[PDB]
């Protein structure tokens, strides 16, 4: 149905404002809100209808300390939106204790969109970890969404900050920020800044302005995630029709992500399939398998070589799946996108749930364990002190974190019958 | 010419598109309200 | 037309003229004040259809004629505005018209019993009281039953009467 | 018809300036009384025509002890009408007892415009419950026009006076004024200025400049109320027949409003219509049920969604009405009003019968009752004592209130055939 989403910190809302910027130039609208009378599809998956060929998009921005949020305001992209939603330490304590006093005003505002929302499906964060502003905020407001809704869907795009190196409060930031996405968030789609990174120094030989070619790849991504929604299809046209495969129990609730093209400056579908299982066309970088895997298409339809191709990767015998279960990559197709041109006309997307990311978590513990052993990382403000005095909170998150590492690995193995 | 004006105006092909337009978003919306009944609770969803 | 239209307009005016006497004034007092805005309600329900009706296909009978210069199209639409009107008026349906009738005679008797003495009547108004508000409830749930064609309007104004399921219990 | 409307009391002084200055605003006149030469609709609802391009308002004007009455007077809105008809303690035995006196001459002042007054339809009061001079001269007044007049009409526009609190004498004041509201008025409009208070900290966060902007939105439902007059329509172009659908008996008499917007500073007809019916949206404040509603739209015109947002508003089953009896939710259209600019293009107004208002009057009974028992709070003064010695009036005037709240509770019941 419809969903409204949440953007917080500097990063998110750059994100924010780059998805709903495309979805403007995907949809025959103008950036002032007005719907092109050269216009069959879908404008009203997220927009709420004003008279003057007024769709308006049903978005709330968020800020603190705001830097960016200036460069977003002064902008033709903000006369689509802004129903007057603005209102403004680089520590999590720092966004958290912010968030603690504000959180009712806010939360008024969203309860105005919630009464303005006729239909409603989920709620989308976009978030950062260890953006600074944004971390602890964003966990913080989590958790109040979650107390006050438990009749609603929540998925958060958010970065994995890992460039190989300054901050050094990062892993206590990411670790408790870990903590309340895997006991108050629904939905996580996660992805690596060095895998993007090293695809953007793939494509070219960028290393200065790398943050708007990420922009272009995580705006590809974010509209291929919504293309079954915003055009109509079939089936997983609800977040929920999506999500529902996707995750076999909420501690693997973590998404995968998947772009086909390297280098964006007849291929059947057998053939972006078979790459589309290849982890260097994988955006997100024993033996680890996959526990479920949907693929998404959008382009030129053959329609009996699906099948064909379905066969075909099954006796290629590239990825063997989860033992103890009927793990299947599954297959999606969906109208390409109208009213905008277009490269690659073929374009694929992947949302999996792998094994992978638990080395990535434990990186993060040990780093996290070695800084807090050596004991001069923590950097020892008010903020931190007037949270928690004796700062066990911590040491209880990376026990939780823990538990979900011992978790991902028991799932690893054959045997998950048993708990634990 | 029989073909042709039975093509457009009394154009059957529009029919038969929407027909299987009819199931196959916007059900998504239809199906769950029946999931949880009346002949006329139908028509009243139908109609919007 | 004329002659129904006036009917109906007729019952209207003579039912405010009872809300005029009762407002300015026991049991027999609040039981004529209940069947005279009961009354009121269908009363005014009649009429407001058949201005529905007049509203509507009036504009199409104008456009026509503003959208053609050829005299048999007009000759035509007089032919197809008479035709709806006079069936949604339902003077072409007999049972329904016959009861529709009812309702205004007993209206119009039911006026001058209530302007005859501004006390209450219990010299014979008990006697006359009850017949009437038998036989205006099984006339209203009779006619209501015969309408409740195919259009839009007519339709969704029945709906408006089992919102509360009263001329389904009367 | 015509209608002279009648204000006396500060209060109600203030709104008959407010609603004559907004009838001003709304017609094409000069505040001197110059009809425009660049002006359809009707301006002779209530203006006696003279002849420089004049139409000269038919309203009565009265005060007592005049504050604001001289506020009033030196204006640019004093020279569209005033026929010189200005004639000069806050307790109900102070009001009653001098009108007692110049009873005469004011019913002089009445019988002129009455017999200059061709065509007549009712006489409207601009009143306030505990206004203190009004109090009690109002209620005299009442009296000697109902006396004089079986043939007219009587609405009145009251305040009810609820501020969540000093004056101890406003429910003997509200008891007393209530009774003569009860027996002595064919039609009331009731309002909360608690309610108003709560919309105007709503729209704004005012605390102090309360009173001007709660007269812009009385004077928007006061318009509204006569927009269908004023603009010809089709029915309810009358007083009488707004009136009659209303009233089921004249018991219950007392009539609820409402205002779509809550702050002033494509929408169909169903979603105003839906929202008329939340309580949140009206400006006044077991199950209570309503006994008639009827529902005015000005603005935007669909010319079939009507009956379509009519089958809605009854498959949405927010509002059950009144068992015993055909209790229907009534739709009228009227044209929005020309020359004078507007926010809020589509705008509507309730009128209804509902039980709610019995808990404010049985509060007021339970205040009184308080204050009479504990026997401070009558002030003992000599207006009081040559009004009545004993003080029994006011012991009479709670009984026929308490039989009042009785008739209401039974009405509230499924079974009100019979009495009692």
């Amino acid at each position: 149905r419809e969903i409204i989403t949440l953007q917080l910190g500097q990063c998110g809302n750059q994100i924010g404002f780059e998805f709903w910027k495309q979805l403007c130039a995907e949809h025959g609208i103008s950036p002032e809100g007005i719907v092109e009378e050269f216009a069959t599809d879908r404008k009203d998956v997220f927009f709420y209808q004003a008279d003057d060929e007024h769709y308006i998009p049903r978005a709330v921005l968020l800020d603190l300390e705001p830097r960016v949020i200036h460069s977003i305001l002064n902008s033709p992209y903000a006369k689509l939106y802004n129903p007057e939603n603005i209102y403004l330490g680089n520590n999590w304590a720092s966004g958290f204790s912010q968030g603690e006093k504000i959180h009712e005003d806010i939360f008024d505002i969203i309860d105005r969109e919630a009464d303005g929302s006729d239909s409603l499906e989920g709620f989308v964060l976009c978030h950062s970890i260890a953006g600074g502003t944004g971390s602890g905020l964003g966990s913080y407001l989590l958790e109040r969404l979650n107390d006050r809704y438990p009749k609603k869907l929540v998925q958060t795009y958010s970065v994995f900050p890992n460039q190989d190196e300054d901050v050094v409060v990062q892993p206590y930031n990411s670790l408790l920020t870990l903590k309340r996405l895997t006991q108050n968030a629904d939905c996580v789609v996660v992805l690596d800044n060095t895998a993007l990174n090293r695809i953007a120094t793939d494509r070219l030989h960028i290393q200065n302005p790398s943050f708007s070619q990420i922009n272009q790849l995580v705006s590809t991504i974010m509209s291929a995630s919504t293309t079954t929604l915003r055009y109509p299809g079939y089936m997983n046209n609800d977040l929920i029709g999506l999500i529902a495969s996707l995750i076999p129990t909420p501690r693997l609730h973590f998404l995968m992500t998947g772009y086909t093209p390297l280098t964006t400056d007849k291929t059947t579908v057998l053939d972006v399939m078979r790459r589309l299982l290849q982890p260097k066309n994988v955006m997100v970088s024993t033996n680890h398998c996959y526990i479920a895997i949907l693929n998404i298409i959008q382009g030129e339809v053959d329609p009996t070589q699906v099948h064909k191709s379905l066969q075909r990767i099954r006796e290629r015998k590239l990825a063997n799946f989860i033992p103890w279960g009927p793990a299947s990559i599954q297959v999606a197709l969906s109208r390409k996108s109208p009213y905008l041109p277009s490269a690659h006309r073929v374009s694929g997307l992947m949302m999996a749930n792998h094994t992978s990311i638990s080395s990535l978590f434990e990186r993060t513990c040990r780093q996290y364990d070695k800084l807090r052993k050596r004991e001069a990382f923590l950097e020892q403000f008010r903020k931190e002190d007037m949270f928690k005095d004796n700062f066990d909170e911590m040491d209880t998150s990376r026990e939780i974190v823990q538990q979900l590492i011992d978790e991902y690995h028991a799932a690893t193995r054959p045997d998950y019958i048993s708990w634990g | 010419n029989l073909m042709q004006t039975l093509k457009k105006d009394y154009r059957l092909v529009e029919y038969l598109q929407a027909m299987r337009n009819f199931f196959l978003d916007t059900m998504y919306d239809f199906y769950t309200s029946i999931f949880d009944q009346n002949v006329s609770f139908l028509n009243v969803q139908l109609q919007e | 037309v004329f002659k129904y239209l006036l009917s109906v307009r007729r019952v209207q005016a003579e039912l405010q003229h009872c809300w005029a006497l009762q407002m300015q004034r026991q049991t027999d007092a609040i039981k004529w004040r209940l069947r005279n805005h009961m009354a009121f309600l269908v009363d005014n329900l009649q009429y407001y259809l058949q201005v529905d009706v007049l509203e509507s296909q009036f504009s199409q009978l104008l456009h026509q004629i503003n959208s053609t210069r050829d005299f048999e199209s007009i000759r035509l639409a007089h032919d197809h505005f008479l035709s709806n009107l006079l069936a949604q008026s339902f003077i072409l349906l007999k049972p329904v018209f016959h009861c529709l009738n009812e309702i205004l005679d007993l209206c119009h008797s039911f006026c001058s019993l209530v302007s005859q003495n501004l006390g209450p009547l219990d010299e014979r108004g008990a006697a006359q009281l009850s017949i009437l508000v038998k036989g205006f409830s099984r006339q209203s749930s009779l006619l209501f039953k015969i309408l409740s064609h195919q259009i839009n309007s007519d339709l969704a104004q029945l709906l408006l009467r089992l919102d509360y399921n009263k001329y389904y219990t009367q």
